[PDB]
C-alpha cells in the first residue's frame, strides 16, 4: 500500500513466493568503490578528511527486484519490501542487457521515495528509458499499484503507475544519460537538514 | 503570486566577468570578494564548477556561459606603519612589503 | 587601521533547475491555424523571458 | 542496497582529482592511526586510540 487512488485492477492476486536474498558480495572502500564525489569541488593533490553519509565496510547487501508476468500480489506492496528511508541508501544495480533483433537494449527497475505518496506532498521517481535517465520529484497521483513494462517485448499489461491528466507543480526537472554497454550501475541517496 | 513558472527577465541579469580588479563574487550559492585571472585548466568534468582549497577555501571556478576556468585571489588588505616625533608637524609612513 | 578596497559590481552565477518554455517556438510555427481550428497548449513548469 | 550512516572518511586525491584511496577511519586500529596522522602510511610511534 503506497497511494490511495484507483488506477487499475485486472490481475489482483494475494501469494508469498518471494523472499529477500542476502548478497555474498562484501563492501571494500579501498580503492574507492562505495564513496562519492564531494559537491562540485575539485581537490588536486591533497588529502582530506570528510563527515559525511557513507556506507558501512564489512557489510552484506539485500536484493529488491521484483518481476511478475500479468500478476501482482498484495503483499509485493508492502514489507519488507517497502523497506524505511532511515537516513539513506547506496544501491548497486545490474545492466539487464537484452536483444531484439540484434539491438542491444538496456532498462533495470525503477524507484519513488516519498513520505505519504500523496499529491499534497512530493515524490521522487527514477526510471530508465533505454540509456536515458528521467528525475522529476514531482507531486504525482500514484496508486496503491505501481508498476512499469518493458519498451522492448513488452508485457501484457501497460505500464501506469500515477494518473495526472496535467502535469502537477515540482521545483525539479532534468534528464540524464548513462553507458547503454555498461554492467553495473551505482547510486547514493540521502539527506541532511530538510536537503536531499 | 504561486508557482514555478517565474521568469528571469527582472529576477539577475548576466552581463559579464571583470578581471584584474577586487570585485564581489555570489557564485554557485557561495559568496566572497576577491580578484580573478585567466589559466588554462583541463582538469574540470562535467558535473565540476569550482576549484576548491584544502582547508576551506576557493581556489577557483569555470563559468558555463563561455567554458573558460579562471582563478580566484584575495585583493590586498594591509596596514601601514607611522613614525611620529614630538617636535615634528608631520609623519614618515611606511607600506611594508 | 587595515585598508580594504571596496568592490565595484557584483558578479553572480546559477544552474537553472527547470529548463526554459520555448514559447517562440511554438508561436513562431509555420502552421497557422485558422479561428476554426484553434490551437491551444498548456505551459507548467518551466522557466521563460 | 544498503544503509548509510554519519561517518569520516579519509579520501586520497591525485594530481588529477581522480580518487584513488579511502580509508574508513573506524574499521580497525591501522584505520584509526591512518586518520588521525591524516596520511595513507603513517610514521613509527606509539599512538593512544
Ligand atoms: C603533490 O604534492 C607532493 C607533496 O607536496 C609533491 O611532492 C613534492 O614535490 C616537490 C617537487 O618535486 C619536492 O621538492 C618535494 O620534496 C616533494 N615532497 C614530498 C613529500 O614528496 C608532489 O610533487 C606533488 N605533485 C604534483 C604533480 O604537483
Ligand atoms: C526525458 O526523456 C524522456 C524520454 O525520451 C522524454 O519523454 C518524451 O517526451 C516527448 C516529448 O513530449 C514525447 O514525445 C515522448 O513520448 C516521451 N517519451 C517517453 C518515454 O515518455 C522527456 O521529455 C525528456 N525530458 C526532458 C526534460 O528532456
Ligand atoms: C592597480 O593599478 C594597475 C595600474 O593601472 C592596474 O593595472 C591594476 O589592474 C590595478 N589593480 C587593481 C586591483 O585595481
Ligand atoms: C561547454 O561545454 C559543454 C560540455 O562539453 C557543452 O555542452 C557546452 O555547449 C559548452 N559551451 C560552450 C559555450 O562552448
Amino acid at each position: 500500500v503506497i497511494g490511495d487512488f484507483n488506477c487499475t485492477n485486472f490481475a489482483i492476486n494475494d501469494l508469498n513466493t518471494t523472499v529477500p536474498r542476502i548478497s555474498e558480495y562484501v563492501v571494500d572502500v579501498s580503492y574507492g568503490l562505495g564513496t562519492y564525489y564531494i559537491l562540485d569541488r575539485v581537490y588536486l593533490n591533497t588529502t582530506i578528511l570528510f563527515t559525511g553519509y557513507f556506507p558501512k565496510s564489512g557489510a552484506n547487501f539485500r536484493d529488491l527486484s521484483l518481476k511478475g508476468t500479468t500478476y501482482l500480489s498484495t503483499l509485493w506492496y508492502q514489507k519488507p519490501f517497502l523497506s524505511d528511508f532511515n537516513n539513506g541508501i547506496f544501491s548497486r544495480v545490474k545492466n539487464t542487457k537484452l536483444y531484439v533483433n540484434k539491438t542491444l537494449y538496456s532498462e533495470f527497475s525503477t524507484i519513488v521515495i516519498g513520505s505519504v505518496f500523496i499529491n499534497n506532498s512530493y515524490t521522487i521517481v527514477v526510471q530508465p528509458h533505454n540509456g536515458v535517465l528521467e528525475i522529476t520529484a514531482c507531486q504525482y497521483t500514484m496508486c496503491e499499484y505501481p508498476h512499469t513494462i518493458c519498451k522492448s517485448k513488452g508485457s501484457s499489461r501497460n505500464e501506469s503507475w500515477h494518473f495526472d491528466k496535467s502535469e502537477p507543480l515540482c521545483l525539479f526537472k532534468k534528464n540524464f544519460t548513462y553507458n547503454v554497454s555498461t554492467d553495473w550501475l551505482y547510486f547514493h541517496f540521502y539527506q541532511e537538514r530538510g536537503t536531499f | 503570486n504561486s508557482g514555478t513558472t517565474c521568469s528571469n527577465d527582472l529576477l539577475q541579469p548576466n552581463t559579464e566577468v571583470f578581471t584584474d580588479v577586487c570585485v564581489d563574487y555570489d557564485l554557485y550559492g557561495i559568496t566572497g570578494q576577491g580578484i580573478f585571472k585567466e589559466v588554462s585548466a583541463v582538469y574540470y568534468n562535467s558535473w565540476q564548477n569550482l576549484l576548491y582549497d584544502s582547508n576551506g577555501n576557493i581556489i577557483g571556478f569555470k563559468d558555463f556561459v563561455t567554458n573558460k576556468t579562471y582563478n580566484i585571489f584575495p585583493c590586498y588588505a594591509g596596514r601601514v606603519s607611522a613614525a611620529f616625533h614630538q617636535n615634528a608637524s608631520s609623519l614618515a609612513l611606511l607600506y611594508r612589503n | 587601521s587595515g585598508f580594504t578596497v571596496k568592490p565595484v559590481a557584483t558578479v553572480h552565477r546559477r544552474i537553472p533547475d527547470l529548463p526554459d518554455c520555448d514559447i517562440d517556438k511554438w508561436l513562431n510555427n509555420f502552421n497557422v491555424p485558422s479561428p476554426l481550428n484553434w490551437e491551444r497548449k498548456i505551459f507548467s513548469n518551466c522557466n521563460f523571458n | 542496497v544498503t544503509p548509510l550512516s554519519k561517518r569520516q572518511y579519509l579520501l586520497k586525491f591525485d594530481n588529477r582529482g581522480v580518487i584513488t584511496n579511502a580509508v574508513d577511519c573506524s574499521s580497525s586500529f591501522f584505520s584509526e592511526i591512518q586518520c588521525k596522522t591524516k596520511s595513507l602510511l603513517p610514521n613509527t610511534g606509539v599512538y593512544d586510540l
